[PDB]
């Protein structure tokens, strides 16, 4: 009987409990690597005289720099795997999320007081967890680097590359480990875990934009000094290595001084009454969204300020046929590609706020199914004055994430140019063309819930559904009659001619007629609990 | 009369009969419904309330139909439900003003008495509640509320037996101000403590009603 | 003597004494362990367990202590939560056999007629599991088991009265095989069922012992 008695059981618990959301992102991060990224730099930049225009391009934008990181050489490996930079960054948020799923937010449950009340020792969980994120980090470093030595590059850099991907992952396992300590409440240990993370992001982009000596100062930064494909530097992996090491003995001391049920921090009290607004569910609703609200409208404004930038420059670094004036002429604005570029780039952001607006819509089936619509609707509320308080949230949040990013497109285009006064209009209204989009899968959803409830979270398949369309319709072979089952090839483009405005109302109408039916099939329906 | 069901039925799959011939009358007392889980207890509370729409009989609460008038009934009636789950990230207090101001009033004068004498503190946020914290929060927001009907389903869940007393007496209290209660509360102590004229009801059908 | 304390003390800000001199004797009977839920009845469970460290007095599990040898005196112990949320996405069998696999033993002659007459369906999810439901896992995970000590805390939470009587049929039957039981209920009709000896503690004492 050790302090570690019961580790491989529960580790076997955890593989179970999710074990088919890890294959997912352990796959999805590292397979469309060789098969994404390097072969479309084959395909758009077949020879080298291609890819040294193409590093200079990107070594004279700070606004390009920064997001992904420096270009060394022209190598084909080096300038395929720089967008793959920010692979660095999403495995370390996989890896957080899920160490806090099974070491907090286990024991605020309740469970690991049952599971302690076995024949468990007292550091088996955290060594469980750890186990299991060290492992995940590690296969999908490996998965990546076999994809890489499939094809035609620098078998020493591919080797590299996916060193530097598991050492960027059991790092965060690390920080997320000591994380997991410090409170409580789960949602405050990835608040911050995920404050180290961002605080760790922006130091390492202000040091790229600028003269290079602060992004040492960062554990993302030490991943892309490496340098695979451009001359590596092995000896910065041991300089991860430990780091790692020493966060992981600080996890253990943390937990050897502390009771099982929380400790380390005190929360916070504060109101002792109702202030004159939380009084409805239009109130309540805003206290239940105001976050996500913040944060979706922060990203969002965010990528469509990097996106502004880009848009000039695009048209010289680019076209000339360079296997680009084919899907850009099509998708696109079908012309002046610094015109179509802009039309092809919000529709990313239109389908960005649509996956925004599913959210606040399915928080009304998290309420239903949480046992709290009927404490709600057993008051005198109206069965459609509820439920017009989370759709209300969500149209006008994705109505504001859309016009801000606009916003801040249009800054940044004017002032790349010189003149504001021309553009602004121009890209808030190709932002605000997007919306009778976006409000799909809203009026989906709400159809949705009123009709089957259960198949509520299909909505998700819907939209992924849609977008497979428009790649994979547009990129390959298509009948025309197959494309036009999707809202966002049908937005019409603002600026110069062929502006039409009749698919708006064809799609404002759909809006509408879905949220009216599943309206009314929801005010004579069992409220199924 | 309050309530007044009889010949209540319903289907579900329409092949589980929770209800057939169902029966209860209610005149401004305490009245007890006792019966097993799937006896279909939960249903009677569900429709009486607006959430489910009965196949047959007569449901007449407060001299109105529980479908069709369901919001206009609902600000004379107050609701404890059988499994009590909150906001995680607001407070006590905030939990019972916004219940309170969602069905027609709240007494304050009766709502600090109440968390005086349950022992409550209505500053911490409700996901740090226990399971006995828990039951206070919608206890109190029930008992200090304009409400000339209570519909209690396991009232006292979790509570030791200090605020089970404290919480019998102020059923008691609440009795002689003309407030009707139900109970409904798998405790058959507490049941014979407080209420006269039980009703006992197997499958749909009431088996046992009386003094 | 399974359990034996006296002395008992822990202060846990250091400024909330939930336990001084505190005392408990079991010897392979059912004891009720009688309280308020702030008076230390909790912090007295979890002491036994392996999971918090007393500042004072003799704790001693089944010879052992329960700091040191929490792993060795597991295995003939079992227990049931005041309050657990199961994990959503396992059924109710297999919960009931990845808790088995950890206490290191199930008798499955045992597990068959429990989940018979619990009237438990063990193929839907935790998830769907009603509060009644939930229960039945826990009940049934711990009596089907090769324990010699009953740790029981609020057992019958949510069951109806017939499950009630179950329950009570269930722990008599166990209590003639040589198991030890503690029951630490908050209700008191069953702890005059099924105990002797109980014993009555206001704020970390003992304020009352005996049959
Ligand atoms: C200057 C300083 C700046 C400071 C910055 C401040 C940041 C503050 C952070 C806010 C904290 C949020 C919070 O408190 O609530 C937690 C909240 C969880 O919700 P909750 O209400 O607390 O409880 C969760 C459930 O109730 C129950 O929880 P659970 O225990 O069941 O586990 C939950 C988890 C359990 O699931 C798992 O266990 C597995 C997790 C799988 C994650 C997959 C990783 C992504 C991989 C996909 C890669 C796709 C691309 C590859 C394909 C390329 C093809 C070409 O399920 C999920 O939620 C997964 C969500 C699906 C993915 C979400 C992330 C998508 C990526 C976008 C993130 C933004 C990065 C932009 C770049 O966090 C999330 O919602 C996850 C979203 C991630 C947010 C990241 C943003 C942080 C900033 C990063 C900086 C980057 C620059
Ligand atoms: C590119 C990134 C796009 C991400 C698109 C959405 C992914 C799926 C989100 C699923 C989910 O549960 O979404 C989460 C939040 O996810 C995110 O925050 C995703 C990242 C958004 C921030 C970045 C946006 C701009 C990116 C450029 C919803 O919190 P919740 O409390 O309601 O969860 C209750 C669960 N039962």
């Amino acid at each position: 009987g050790s302090g570690f008695t019961g580790t491989l059981g529960l580790l076997r618990l955890y593989l179970r409990r999710d074990r088919v959301s890890l294959p997912l992102w352990v796959l999805l991060l590292s397979v469309p690597l060789a098969t994404v990224y390097i072969a479309s730099v084959e395909t758009v930049y077949p020879d080298r005289s291609a890819r040294a225009a193409a590093a200079a391009a990107i070594m004279a934008s700070p606004a390009q720099r920064a997001l992904y990181g420096p270009v060394y050489n022209d190598s084909l490996g080096a300038v395929g795997i720089w967008k793959a930079g920010m692979f660095h960054t999403l495995i370390a948020v996989a890896v957080i999320l899920t160490v806090i799923r099974h070491t907090r937010a286990d024991e605020e449950s309740g469970r690991a007081e049952l599971i302690d009340s076995t024949v468990v020792g007292r550091y088996a969980n955290l060594t469980g967890a750890l186990l299991l994120s060290f492992g995940a980090s590690i296969a999908t470093g490996a998965i990546g680097a076999l994809g890489l030595l499939a094809t035609d590059v620098a078998p020493a850099g591919s080797v590299a590359f996916g060193v530097a991907l598991a050492a960027s992952g059991m790092v965060f396992t690390a920080v997320a480990a000591v994380a997991a300590q410090l409170s409580p409440s789960a949602r405050f240990t990835r608040a911050v875990a995920f404050a180290v993370l961002g605080t760790a992001f922006a130091l390492r982009a202000i040091g790229d934009a600028g003269s290079g000596t602060l992004s040492w100062c960062s554990p993302l930064g030490w991943s892309l000094q490496v340098r695979p494909y451009a001359g590596e530097r092995w000896w910065v992996l041991l300089l991860s290595l430990a780091t790692a090491a020493v966060l992981t003995v600080l996890a253990y001391r943390l937990r050897a001084g502390r009771d099982v049920g929380a400790g380390l921090i005190a929360e916070r009290p504060g109101a002792g009454t109702a202030g004159p607004m939380l009084s409805e569910p239009f109130g309540l609703a805003w206290r239940l969204n105001r976050g996500s609200l913040l944060l979706w409208t922060v990203g969002l404004c965010l990528y469509g300020l990097v996106m502004g930038s880009v848009v000039h420059g695009i048209g010289d670094q680019l076209g000339d046929n360079t296997a680009v004036r084919d899907i850009v002429t099509r998708m696109g604005g079908t012309g002046a590609l610094e015109q179509a570029f802009l039309a092809l780039a919000f529709t990313m952001i239109g389908m960005v706020a649509a996956a925004f607006a599913v959210s606040l819509t399915l928080r009304l089936h998290q309420e239903e199914t949480g046992l709290r619509a009927e404490t709600l609707l057993a008051g005198a509320v109206s069965r459609t004055h509820w439920l017009a308080s989370h759709l209300a949230m969500a149209l006008a949040g994705s109505a504001v994430a859309t016009l801000i990013s606009g916003v801040a497109a249009g800054l940044a285009y004017g002032m790349t140019v010189g003149d504001v006064g021309g553009k602004l209009p121009t890209v808030v209204g190709t932002a605000a063309v997007q919306l009778p989009a976006v409000w799909l899968l809203s009026a989906v959803t709400v159809g949705l819930f009123g009709l089957a409830p259960r198949f509520t979270p299909v909505a998700w398949g819907v939209l992924v559904g849609f977008i497979a369309l428009y790649l994979l319709g547009s990129l390959a072979g298509f009948p025309q009659m197959l494309l036009n089952l999707e809202p966002f090839a049908h937005i019409p483009r603002v600026g110069g001619g062929d502006f039409t405005a009749v698919p708006l109302l064809w799609l404002l109408a759909i809006d509408a007629a879905l949220i009216t039916l599943g309206a009314m099939a929801f005010r004579r329906r069992d409220v199924r609990c | 009369v309050p309530i007044e069901i009889r010949g209540l039925t319903k289907h579900f799959g329409s092949v589980r009969a929770l209800d057939g011939l169902d029966l209860t009358v209610r005149e401004g007392e305490v009245h007890g419904f006792l019966g097993p889980n799937g006896a279909g207890k939960s249903t009677t509370l569900r429709i009486l309330l607006g959430l489910v729409k009965a196949d047959g009989g007569s449901v007449r609460l407060l001299g109105g139909d529980p479908w069709t008038d369901a919001v206009d009934l609902h600000r004379h009636i107050a609701y404890v439900p059988g499994d009590v789950t909150l906001w995680p990230s607001l407070t006590g207090g905030e939990t019972i003003d916004l219940l309170a101001r969602m069905r027609g009033g709240i007494d304050n004068a009766r709502r600090a008495e109440l968390i005086e004498r349950f022992g409550l503190d209505p500053t911490k946020k409700a996901r740090t509640y226990s399971k006995g914290n828990r039951q206070k929060v919608s206890l109190i927001s029930a008992l200090s509320s304009h409400a000339t009907l209570l519909l209690l389903d396991e009232p006292s869940s979790g509570l030791d037996p200090l605020m089970e007393n404290v919480f019998q007496q102020c059923i008691g209290e609440a009795r002689q101000r003309g407030v009707t209660v139900l109970l409904s509360s798998h405790i058959l102590a507490e049941t014979e403590a407080l209420c006269e004229k039980v009703t006992i009801i197997r499958a749909g059908k009431t088996v046992e009603s009386g003094s």
